[PDB]
């Protein structure tokens, strides 16, 4: 029953800063016949399983680059990055083995850029779909930065509210931005009722609302 | 070299039971405990049990132990996990992890996870319609595309391009949920509008939990 805390929860960087996480143990982890560490750091991109960055809490993985420091004795840990890689975004865990196996809440390394604004596109409704019915019309907000942005569907100059869902991808690797798909589904029949089909984008790399748009 | 691979998605009913695999490939299986890791959407891990091949010796995570039953075959170089009288709150990723017993629980080689869904449903496969590259679907003279992939349950899918050849600006967003239950995704990608012309684009959807299987054709 050992309770693992990282701090902090999350935090963001620029490519090329120092990061400082550390893990505290409310148990020391220190084994007098060893004096070995029994602490390990995971790492784990979006989408993948979680990859082995240190153990002993100094010792790296092999494959593992020097970049990554294992630090701390005890109760108290530290994980660092000396020059951080637009890469190197994920939720890094403490596990200590000192017994039954235990994680931490993780820390999620997020990343720090430049304003990017948003390229806007907008998508009909196929055949295939519009001969079943349905009517999803989409939304595409390609490669922007920060995650905010605010999107409004107007049929007609006529707002919408409650048909639409957004969906935002994780953090580009190399660029570090975000895509973010916004869907308006309704009926068939409520599809060609209208005319007028737009897509309102607000966010900060934009000065002025981009609407895309088209007809029926 | 070293190769842990897991079963598939299941979809099991609540209060059923699932057996979920792991065949290790890479090394000598017997002188390597191997656990595994359950892990909640958008949650941390939680380590599960860990098991020896040679005895099938195993020790087990304190509130896991009625719900998890961990099965060796060396023979086969394969480890199981089995969990019983099924809930929602068994719905997540569980993966294998490898670690040396002689040193402790440090697992330096993991499975690929195997989505678990607990759900009184049966499985619906997707209907993958394309997304239209128009000329309001243009910025600098470059195309964005994609395939919808719409109503399908449970989670997830897998999307790829051109069976794998095209990965360079490719987004494969989450799956929302709509009011009707069933997820729904996009897996768009920009282009230029110069391919357009003479290049061709076939998303390969993938929905395994009902063997469902299309590569439908994305023009203009």
């Amino acid at each position: 029953d050992i309770v693992m805390s990282q701090s902090p929860s999350s935090l963001a960087v620029s490519v090329g800063e120092k990061v400082t996480m550390s893990c505290k143990s409310s148990q020391s982890l220190l084994y007098s016949s060893n004096q070995k560490n029994y602490l390990a750091w995971y790492q784990q991109k979006p989408g993948q399983s979680p990859k082995l960055l240190i153990y002993w809490a100094s010792t790296r993985e092999s494959g593992v680059p020097d970049r990554f420091t294992g630090s701390g004795s005890g109760t108290d840990f530290t994980l660092t990055i000396s020059s951080v890689k637009a890469e190197d975004l994920a939720v890094y865990y403490c596990q200590q083995y000192y017994s039954y196996p235990t994680f931490g809440a993780g820390t999620k390394l997020e990343l720090k850029r430049t304003v990017a604004a948003p390229s806007v596109f907008i998508f009909p409704p196929s055949d295939e779909q519009l001969k079943s019915g349905t009517a999803s019309v989409v939304c595409l907000l390609n490669n922007f930065y920060p995650r905010e942005a605010k999107v409004q569907w107007k049929v007609d100059n006529a707002l919408q509210s409650g048909n639409s869902q957004e969906s935002v991808t994780e953090q580009d690797s190399k660029d570090s931005t975000y895509s973010l798909s916004s869907t308006l589904t309704l009926s068939k029949a409520d599809y060609e009722k209208h005319k007028v089909y737009a897509c309102e984008v607000t966010h900060q790399g934009l000065s002025s609302p981009v609407t895309k748009s088209f007809n029926r | 070299e070293v190769q842990l691979q897991q079963s598939g998605p299941e979809l099991v009913k609540p209060g059923a039971s699932v057996k979920i695999s792991c065949k290790a490939s890479g090394y000598t299986f017997t002188d390597y405990y191997m656990n595994w890791v359950k892990q909640s959407h958008g949650k941390s891990l939680e380590w599960i049990g860990g098991i020896n091949p040679n005895n099938g010796g195993t020790s087990y995570n304190q509130k896991f132990k009625g719900k998890a039953t961990l099965t060796v075959d060396k023979s086969s170089s394969t480890a199981y996990m089995e969990l019983r009288s099924l809930t929602s709150e068994d719905s997540a990723v569980y993966y294998c992890a490898r670690n040396d017993g002689y040193r402790g629980y440090a697992m330096d080689y993991w499975g690929q996870g195997t989505s678990v869904t607990v759900s009184s449903a049966s499985t619906k496969g997707p209907s993958v319609f394309p997304l239209a590259p128009s000329s309001k679907s243009t910025s600098g003279g470059t195309a964005a595309l994609g395939c919808l992939v719409k109503d399908y349950f449970p989670e997830p899918v897998t999307v790829s391009w051109n069976s794998g050849a095209l990965t360079s600006g490719v987004h494969t967003f989450p799956a929302v949920l709509q009011s009707s239950g069933l997820y729904s995704l996009s897996s768009v990608v920009t282009v230029p509008s110069s391919s357009l012309g003479t290049q061709t684009y076939i998303c390969n959807v993938n929905h395994k939990p009902s063997n469902t299987k299309v590569d439908k054709k994305v023009e203009p």
